[PDB]
DNA sequence: CTGGAGAATCCCGGTGCCGAGGCCGCTCAATTGGTCGTAGACAGCTCTAGCACCGCTTAAACGCACGTACGCGCTGTCCCCCGCGTTTTAACCGCCAAGGGGATTACTCCCTAGTCTCCAGGCACGTGTCAGATATATACATCCTGT
DNA sequence: ACAGGATGTATATATCTGACACGTGCCTGGAGACTAGGGAGTAATCCCCTTGGCGGTTAAAACGCGGGGGACAGCGCGTACGTGCGTTTAAGCGGTGCTAGAGCTGTCTACGACCAATTGAGCGGCCTCGGCACCGGGATTCTCCAG
């Protein structure tokens, strides 16, 4: 008898939790590797704060928290509880 | 670990369910997850870039928390909580 | 920074209670950044009119440009009383 | 040998600085002159508004039974605020998450 | 027989017919009588320059147009074809 | 006389017209009354902005600058009266 | 009895007008002092971006066979060019209507 | 005082033959005017941002690479540089 | 659908550490007290054009009759992403060490604001003409009834 | 679906006028040239914190094995809005007359910038303890199985 919890159990419990409090969900060292990996095209070997990178990762997640609530709005509005890429898409569209 | 690499899966995917659930997500397509790294990826690179500019701008070969900070103000999501 | 004078207020409000270093921070950004607003529209105002001096007429019109109902309502209350106290001293 | 200065902000009854703020309007790149009752009638606003989030954050933490404020509390002060949120829709606090709202159809 | 013809071409043509030129659709007068009217809460017997209207009816109806093609944008992509008030709705919140 | 029920001037069949300028191709019949509630809501905040102009402008007459700086406000320039 | 004047931007080869440009930048209140290349910089940027869209609106105008712009080709003009577009995508000009953009859904 | 002639020099460039009307003409002022408002308050935010008091011709280059897309941005850089650069030889 | 079982999280109780909060030198910025020049309020007046009013038409609004073409729910299909445990990495955590570069100060250049005069591109304001308003007739384009 | 008919709409063609295009008188704003002040570059420094290294653990990423629960199409019901047309209106067109008030011009006063000297609140650094972290254990809460 295993002791497993149904889909959207787990789900809701953490939306409520994590909602709840506010701490970073990402990885320092890949993220902020990623970070230099991408801005690579500017300068080779960046040297980068740690507090920019926390500001990175606040606004990345701050952002995609925003769109993703408006992704729900369409997502609902559109009859469904499972979201699409072409709802990212329209939101991406109205937003600019 | 010196140049490019397969770091687009830093962003994780249990990451993404995790900052789906605290953007309110029930549910999330197998498509959401590479269209995220895509569009996440895609803005990433406009705002740090255009931190960059300022960076590139402000003669510094270290990019400083406030040019990320304007950078959010420049595209008129300004930020509180680092100056 | 305005942080001990958040905290000032804070103390007006609620004499027992403290407050973070951080939250402080982002109440400074808060004070700082609709302070440029504030101004930034007072200074098209005075553009508009053909005015080079931001007096409290564009202060004033500008709060009730850029806020919604009773805060711009009582700000006009409590900033206009403030003036008053001011012009009597 | 002087007379004895006091802030322009007491003489108003006012805590914040108008002089500090008056500075920043000057400096500020926003007109060639700034009315002498800008500054008292601006700080006023500003003290108003932030005695508005502070009282509202002071209550969110006596919610939880605490006596140091953190960005939480002032999340919850701005987003719960029709008024604020319409001053600060597009604005990002560090730190602050987001206030509890689930659509009805997704809850059971 | 009559010459009654089918429902959506008259729209359609109405849609490129309308689209390819550029005048404005609301009568001077009633617009002017509603500024008026709305505008009543400032300042009563109120003047308003004719062309201040004109623009009135410009920026309006460009903003409705602007307005619903967003609209049609949901209303597809919640796989409609007839616009609904929570559209708009929705709309308007995204837009802020 | 004042001025009453003017909201009704905006009619219905103008909206259709629009709604094909702006490309709509099947309209409800409640979208005619929510447009009318909108659009008015909507000229209620823009107008009033550029009244709050005006009487800051020591004028008794809205020019069209009023107007367009109205729009101007909302991030909505508008491009062809001054 | 003074030397031979000559317009900045005949200087710099270009037709936009150097002096008032730098004078509403003067009295514009952006700083307290604008570099000596900044007008020269400008004025050609936003001559050559007037070319670009003025060149776009005169096609548009050879394309329905008349010689009077009209602001019809100027909105095509402007939703035409994706970067201006961007430029221009909350900006909204009178007597321009819309591009005919009609989906594909919507036609038969 | 308008632009409207210069344009007019503008279009006696790209299109000899071709007329205009006092609206456009309008129109296009405000175009001008509203960019030029834009790229002078961006310039603003980038001298305020590192302290500095002086908007020069790198401001402004960096702000019209902040404002303007892509390839009309290094067009912009171009026709800017090469103008500016001709003009600081004569 | 109604009722019983269990764990996560909250909560209830008890403990030690360090950063927030309060103190303590030490500036340096806000305040006062003048003065100078001017932005802008004020008064009367001009005279556009907005209001007010007259008069006839049909563009346009309103309503009706008719039909059509649109949203929406249900059931099924299928199908795929959530849940959890397990392994594995390597970030994390805790730790060790150099010096790049951020930030500073000290010098010194040199770039940009401010003025006065001059004058020429442009400002306002009239004028003629071909763009455009108007007229008339038609294949083509679009729809649609018909086969 | 295929074919022919009918009509709008742009088009072929033809005519008539006014606002755009260009000219003129005039001006006032931009260019030349010149000075004076002061923002920012360059050099070289201190030392923070970035880089770069060691070393063990488990948080966390990845993966696999169910299986629960959600998107989507068909399709039938069933509605209500569009199209056109006929009637009726007041906006539209155009025509009339006056003065409200935008705008200007000439006043003169009032207000905000500016500088210097002082200084006290605040700045930066430095402790101190109870807020907070940590831990341990049960009620509540929420889920899920059970009859």
């Amino acid at each position: 008898k295993p002791h497993r919890y149904r889909p959207g159990t787990v789900a809701l419990r953490e939306i409520r939790r994590y909602q709840k409090s506010t701490e970073l969900l990402i990885r320092k060292l890949p993220f902020q590797r990623l970070v230099r990996e991408i801005a690579q095209d500017f300068k080779t070997d960046l040297r980068f704060q740690s507090s920019a990178v926390m500001a990175l990762q606040e606004a990345s997640e701050a952002y995609l928290v925003a769109l993703f609530e408006d992704t729900n709005l369409c997502a609902i509005h559109a009859k469904r509880v499972t979201i699409m890429p072409k709802d990212i898409q329209l939101a991406r569209r109205i937003r600019g | 670990r010196k140049v490019l690499r397969d770091n687009i899966q830093g962003i994780t995917k249990p990451a993404i369910r995790r900052l789906a659930r605290r953007g309110g997500v029930k549910r999330i397509s197998g498509l959401i997850y590479e269209e995220t790294r895509g569009v996440l990826k895609v803005f990433l690179e406009n705002v740090i870039r255009d931190a960059v500019t300022y960076t590139e701008h402000a003669k510094r070969k270290t990019v400083t928390a406030m040019d990320v900070v304007y950078a959010l103000k420049r595209q008129g999501r300004t930020l509180y909580g680092f100056g | 920074s305005y942080a001990i004078y958040v905290y000032k207020v804070l103390k007006q409000v609620h004499p027992d209670t403290g407050i973070s270093s951080k939250a402080m921070s982002i109440m400074n950004s808060f004070v700082n950044d609709v302070f440029e607003r504030i101004a930034g529209e007072a200074s098209r105002l005075a553009h508009y009119n053909k005015r080079s001096t931001i007096t409290s007429r564009e202060i004033q019109t500008a709060v009730r440009l850029l806020l919604p109902g009773e805060l711009a309502k009582h700000a006009v209350s409590e900033g206009t009383k403030a003036v008053t106290k001011y012009t009597s001293a | 040998t002087r007379a004895k200065a006091k802030t322009r902000s007491s003489r108003a009854g006012l805590q914040f600085p108008v002089g500090r703020v008056h500075r920043l309007l000057r400096k500020g790149n926003y007109a060639e002159r700034v009315g002498a009752g800008a500054p008292v009638y601006l700080a006023a606003v500003l003290e108003y508004l932030t005695a508005e989030i502070l009282e509202l954050a002071g209550n969110a933490a006596r919610d939880n039974k605490k006596t140091r404020i953190i960005p939480r509390h002032l999340q919850l002060a701005v987003r719960n605020d029709e008024e604020l949120n319409k001053l600060l829709g597009r604005v990002t606090i560090a730190q602050g998450g987001v206030l509890p709202n689930i659509q009805s159809v997704l809850l059971p």
